[PDB]
RNA sequence: CAUGGGAUAACAAAGGAGCAUUUUUAAAGGUUAUUGGAGAUUAUGGAGCUGUGCGACAAAUGCUUUCCCAUCUCGGUGUGGUUUAGU
């Protein structure tokens, strides 16, 4: 409990692992230090592999958004043209 | 729950046929009981048959002549090679002289005397004669 | 003289491929990283994966990046279960026909399979896996690609 | 019944406030456009409520039901015993 | 009726077959948008807004005016429930037994009620996590 | 010309005599009818195709127009029509819009992506409302003879004869000119109680 | 195990706003061949990357729109129906 206060107060891991392994640790999940250092690092690890994920993600619908409206304007100035 | 559109075409049919009427409807219809009216239309055991559209699955109303003695359904589509023709002819049919039996080919649903001669095997779906 | 890569290393003995030198470069050995990685490219038209080229991981049992070859069988199932380590269990299930009741049953059988690290299967998701040699008590296949 | 409707589309919708003490304080601004008190509310702290409510001008309506009744109405997995609507979100 | 009891019922509607709106409906198909989706935002369900369309605009059917059906027209503007329609319905009915089954213990009727109901339930939810109209892990709760 | 704004760009360049024909009454009209005048502005035709019916007088004048303007023609159709008729005397004028069609699949996964509006079952029955519009189809009807011929037969209002009878030949003929299926037309007094009307 | 057929089925996916135009041109910016090899260095351009324009096409759904403010008897056709337009 005091390694995921501190844990917790240096923003280390989020109010919402915290309380997770705060019953983890209530349960009997981890031997030692080590062993909840070492889920803490495996946990962190998954959430930057999704981050990573869901950003290229994101990057890629931004792009379709940008794609999408230019070619809207170009239809906007082809048929601005054509009007002749 | 009905399972077998084609299952019940044949059984209505053939209760029409037994009661000698002269028209009946079917409900629901389908691709495969069409190709199957026309199979038995080809080779003469019914007349003409009207498909009727109602957004749906439709309704057909064949008219019989008095010809087909029995039609039915085979369930489940049996498996049956070239060489299983003659086993279906005589579990199945009457005679070796008439009767036929309808197969799910991938050349198309067609009797089995034509499949045989097309070279191709199926399944099994009905009879009638 | 690169640094000792602590992502890789936690196994308590160094972690590093023994088909090459990688304190000394070289050409072909080398990644767009940089890096000196072996790689081989396996037959039966399956591609490498982009993970087996440029990553950093370590698997003497990946098909793409050690001594593993694949020869044999070419099976298709789908993912199981992925509770152990760099290891999957994979379904294969298919129809047995009963001759006297002219009928089929639903049958599986299960098979461990060895994943390397280049692929990151889920639970349902169907793989192709080829034959190698023993890797353990059980292990039979390699995971050679995923399809989700 | 109605007053669970209006209160789900509420939910949905429009923008409310849980609680006797954030209710009060809409109640003192002028953005509460309707409260509603649960059946089980203390009767000094809903008699406090009504006479904020006669002074405000503002609709006031017993729920048929108590402070879990009417947080299980809200959508909440907890009690309350006076619910303030600020913007009815279309209902009503 | 047939689910979950005896019943043989058969009353419906039946849909006619030509699906082109009158010609004297003279609504537009973006009036029709707008009436929907105010009327969703009224707070009625997608069948109380087609009623009502049937009832007071002379709108047979929305679909066959604006091409889309209500519930679409929700989902484009963002107005779809978040539970669907009839999965809330049921779950109401289930909450207002249990409610009543709490006062009378011995209302074994009720108690029978309530267990289609929410057999009922645990088929129509299994249904909607399958197509993912509901999240996984969606579980009903007593 | 200022009328060849009622073509496709590509066709402006070398149009047909029937088709520079149909833009001129075009560009006429979207100026002098009063209910054109809001919607032929926003409109132009691809091309216009001539039809002779056998055995009848007359000729069909099949035009057509990109499938994005359908609701534009559908709401001037019958007005559009008469006047297009009117400008070409001896000549029947049909609007269909031109529809594309993707081959059915061989592949079951191939088949659940195709687009039901470019189905040639969804395409044909669109493009049979398209050329009889103002009357709807109200039933619709398979004689399958015993000599293995499928003949389609459909049913229009019994009021909408006395308007679209003379014209039942040649929408027959230029359906199946464009859809290589043939189609067969009766008239329905009680469409709800499927009655025929004899005559 | 290979190959041909695709009717009947199976497996998988989706749950439909949970979604996705091409082609001319020019200009603006930012560890490849070839120079006779081989070892540096450089710069020059390709080619892609954006944005500025430009020409020719399409487009399964009308921006010559929609919404929000504000000012105010003639032809054709059939043997009578049809878009007008006068009553
Ligand atoms: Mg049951």
């Amino acid at each position: 409990r005091r390694l995921l206060r501190k844990y917790r107060a240096d923003k280390k891991i989020d109010r919402h692992v915290y309380r997770d392994l705060y019953m983890r640790a209530k349960g009997n999940v981890f031997r030692n230090k080590r062993n909840l250092v070492e889920h803490i690092h495996k946990i962190k690890n998954e959430k930057k592999k999704e981050r990573q994920l869901a950003e290229q993600l994101a990057a890629k619908h931004l792009r379709d958004e940008q794609n999408r409206n230019k070619a809207r304007k170009q239809e906007l100035k082809k048929r601005e043209k054509e009007r002749e | 729950t009905m399972m077998s559109v084609l299952a019940n075409a044949l059984r209505t049919i053939a209760s029409a046929e037994r009661r000698g009427k002269r028209q009946v409807l079917i409900r629901p219809s389908s691709k495969v009981v069409v190709k199957f009216l026309q199979v038995m239309q080809k080779h003469g055991y019914i007349g003409e048959f009207e498909i009727i559209d109602d957004h749906r699955a439709g309704k057909i109303v064949v008219n019989l002549n008095g010809r087909l003695n029995k039609c039915g359904a085979i369930c489940p589509r049996f498996d049956c090679a070239t060489t299983d023709y003659e086993k279906w002819m005589k579990n199945i049919l009457p005679s070796r002289q008439f009767g036929f039996v309808v197969l799910t080919t991938s050349l198309g649903i067609m009797d089995h005397e034509e499949a045989r001669s097309r070279n191709t095997g199926g399944k099994v779906l009905g009879f009638f004669y | 003289a690169h640094a000792v890569d602590a992502t890789i290393q936690h196994e308590k003995a160094y972690q590093r491929q023994t088909a090459v030198n990688e304190n000394m470069h070289r050409r072909k050995h080398v990644n767009k990283s940089g890096h000196i990685r072996y790689s081989k490219k396996i037959g039966l038209g399956f591609k490498t994966p982009a993970k087996a080229l440029n990553g950093k991981y370590i698997d003497r049992k990946c098909p793409f990046t050690s001594n593993v070859v694949i020869r044999g069988r070419i099976l298709r199932g789908v993912v199981h279960s992925t509770k152990m380590h760099r290891t999957i269990i994979i379904r294969r299930n298919y129809l047995h026909f009963i001759k006297k009741y002219q009928r089929y049953q639903k049958r599986h059988k299960s098979l461990a399979v060895h994943c390397s690290p280049a692929f990151d299967p889920k639970q349902g998701d169907e793989v192709v896996i080829g034959q190698c040699r023993p890797l353990s008590k059980t292990i039979r296949y390699n995971v050679l690609e995923v399809v989700s | 019944d109605t007053i669970n409707a209006k209160l789900q589309l509420v939910m949905k919708s429009g923008k409310y406030v849980l609680g006797t003490q954030q209710a009060l304080t809409t109640l003192r601004q002028g953005r509460s456009k309707l409260v509603v008190i649960a059946n089980n509310c203390p009767p000094i702290r809903r008699a406090e409520v009504e006479y904020y409510c006669t002074l405000s001008k503002t609709p006031i309506h017993h729920y048929s039901g108590n402070n879990l009744d009417l947080g299980t109405a809200c959508g909440k997995h907890f009690r309350t015993c006076v619910l303030s609507v600020t913007n009815v979100g279309d209902s009503d | 009726v047939r689910m979950h009891g005896n019943g043989r019922g058969k009353a419906s509607s039946a849909l006619p077959y030509r699906r082109t709106p009158p010609a004297w409906l003279k609504i537009a198909s973006r009036n029709v948008v707008k009436m929907v989706c105010k009327s969703s935002r009224k707070g009625m369900m997608p069948s109380q807004i087609g009623m009502e369309l049937r009832d007071s605009m002379g709108i047979a059917q929305v679909k066959n005016v604006t091409g889309r059906k209500i519930l679409r027209i929700l989902k484009h503007n963002g107005l779809a429930p978040e539970i669907p329609e009839d999965l809330y319905f049921l779950v109401k009915r289930a909450t207002q037994m249990r409610k009543h089954l709490e006062r009378h213990t011995t209302d074994r009727d009720t108690k029978y009620r309530l267990i289609l109901v929410e057999s009922r339930i645990h088929r129509l939810a299994r249904y909607y996590k399958r197509v993912k109209q509901l999240p996984p892990t969606w579980k009903y709760e007593s | 010309q200022p009328h060849l704004r009622k073509l496709r760009k590509l066709k402006r360049g070398k149009p047909s005599d029937l088709e520079e024909s149909v833009a001129k009454a075009l560009f006429e009209l979207e100026a002098s009818h009063k209910t054109l005048r809001q919607e032929l502005p926003r409109f132009h035709v691809n091309t216009v195709r001539e039809v002779k019916v056998p055995r009848s007088k007359k000729t069909v004048l099949v035009v057509f127009y990109p499938l994005r303007f359908l609701m534009l023609v559908r709401k001037v159709q019958r007005a559009l029509t008469s006047e297009l008729e009117k400008r070409h005397p001896g000549c029947l004028v049909m609007l269909v819009a031109q529809r594309q069609i993707t081959k059915r699949p061989t592949d079951v996964y191939k088949l659940q992506k195709v687009q039901r509006s470019k189905t040639s079952t969804a395409v044909f029955e669109n493009i049979l409302n398209d050329m009889i519009y103002p009357s709807d189809v109200v039933g619709r009807r398979w004689r399958c003879r015993t000599d293995g011929s499928k003949l389609m037969k459909v049913f229009l209002d019994a009021r909408d004869r006395k308007r679209i009878e003379s014209r039942l030949r040649a929408v027959a003929y230029v359906y199946k000119q464009l859809t290589h299926r043939r189609v067969s037309f009766g008239f329905m007094w009680n469409p709800k109680l499927q009655q025929v009307s004899t005559r």
